[PDB]
């Protein structure tokens, strides 16, 4: 399995940024993915979830309404679409896999390697 | 019985075939699950029975 | 459903054994996974589902515990394996990571 | 069987009081004893248990940490040792017998007759 | 494992018969005991273990019931036997007493 994330940099408090997560190896459909942030000097905490097609997206606190996660298995990637941001969620971001949809899905887990976003 | 537990009393929870009447087994070894060779490892579905 | 890791930082030498405990707010069964995060790296996963560790993790790492109380044990790691550790659940949505426990000397 | 309890009176909120239960008749060892309070104008509710020697004591709510029950069959009595009390557990107290340890123990039950404790 | 006595106060004359019910939160077998507490006395026990009453209790007191539902019956007590009644279990630790049922006229 492999996961490659992109869309980091420096922004202003009130812009947008394409947070994209590309997957290969394992089949990207039949599999539940999500994101997780970490502010540098803290622990770990999650962002948003998508359920193998867009029918059900759950959100976390204080990110509901600025964050529209979407997947599309006809081009096998994942998006957060950070939009109209704050100057306090400068962090690192990881796309990870929750796992499993059917009985034959052999649940394995994997993580990315981080995408850094900073504000002004 | 003891509060916090009294753990002197174990029991076999996994074996091979049906044990015959009036014999016993104290062959404390690993337990093997399936077509994998574990044979005395653990973790990936090995056991102490 | 919130995780917690109650033992704080420890000072166990390269030898000896370490035992780390993770609770849960309600009943979670065979659904935890352990992560070991160095200073400034990606959090590498350790243990599938309370009992079997993944590939590239040696036998001195062991994971056990049940009910609502879970435990990771280092038998005799080595002269480096000092980082922060996290316990995560995959019961429902979403996966909460808890607090974390450092180790020093 | 007979049970005689002693150690009642008036105290202050934050003193101690020797709650003692003397037994005769039946053999005091081989037998599980416990205490039970009743605030005047209520029903019935228990306090603490001791198991035929001090190896296992169970406690109730809001009395764990102020109450150290101990038995001693070499002088055939029972103690609660109410310690650093509250002004809300003024009540009557009874020592009673749970019963039985071996197979030959012929379970019979018996109760005391009460010990009154009051606060200021 | 919590007891409960669901019939409230009753107004049965010195005659007639009274039937009092005690439940349990889980399976308790032949482990209940009945107490009759007057205004301001010690709670006198009635019945050993769901079927046999102790000494000094007459035959009009009867105790039965099984499973998780238990019953005490007064056939034709007398012109005094009006007090509160309690059901207690000795299955495990500790013995919970329930709620209680008065009787009036
Ligand atoms: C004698 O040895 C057999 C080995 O198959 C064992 O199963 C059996 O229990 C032994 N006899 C007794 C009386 O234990």
């Amino acid at each position: 399995v492999q996961l490659v994330e992109s869309g980091g940099g420096v922004v202003q408090p009130g812009t947008s940024l394409r947070l994209s997560c590309a997957a290969s190896g394992f089949s990207f459909s039949h599999y539940v993915m999500y994101w997780v942030r970490q502010a540098p000097g803290k622990g770990l905490d999650w962002v948003a979830i998508i359920s193998f097609d867009g029918s059900s997206q759950y959100y976390a606190d204080s990110v509901k309404g600025r964050f529209t996660i979407s997947r599309d298995n006809s081009k096998d990637t994942l998006y957060l679409q950070m939009h109209s941001l704050r100057p306090e969620d400068t962090a690192v971001y990881y796309c990870a896999i929750h796992g499993g949809t059917y009985y034959y899905d052999k649940n394995i887990l994997a993580w990315g390697q981080g995408t850094l976003v900073t504000v002004s | 019985s003891k509060v916090g537990g009294n753990y002197n009393y174990r029991y076999r929870l996994f074996r091979k075939s049906n044990l015959k009447p009036f014999e016993r087994d104290i062959s404390t070894e690993i337990y093997q699950a399936g077509s994998k060779p574990c044979n005395g490892v653990e973790g990936f579905n090995c056991y102490f029975p | 459903i919130r995780m917690t890791q109650s033992p704080p930082t420890l000072s166990l030498s390269p030898g000896e054994r370490a035992t780390l405990s993770c609770r849960a707010s309600q009943s979670v069964t065979n659904y935890l996974v352990w992560y070991q995060q160095k200073p400034g790296q990606a959090p590498r996963l350790l243990i599938y589902d309370t009992f079997n560790r993944a590939t590239g993790i040696p036998a001195r790492f062991s994971g056990s515990g049940s009910g609502t109380d879970f435990t990771l044990t280092i038998s005799s790691l080595e002269p480096e394996d000092f980082a922060v550790y996290y316990c995560q659940q995959r019961s429902n949505w979403p996966p909460t990571f808890g607090q974390g426990t450092k180790v020093d000397i």
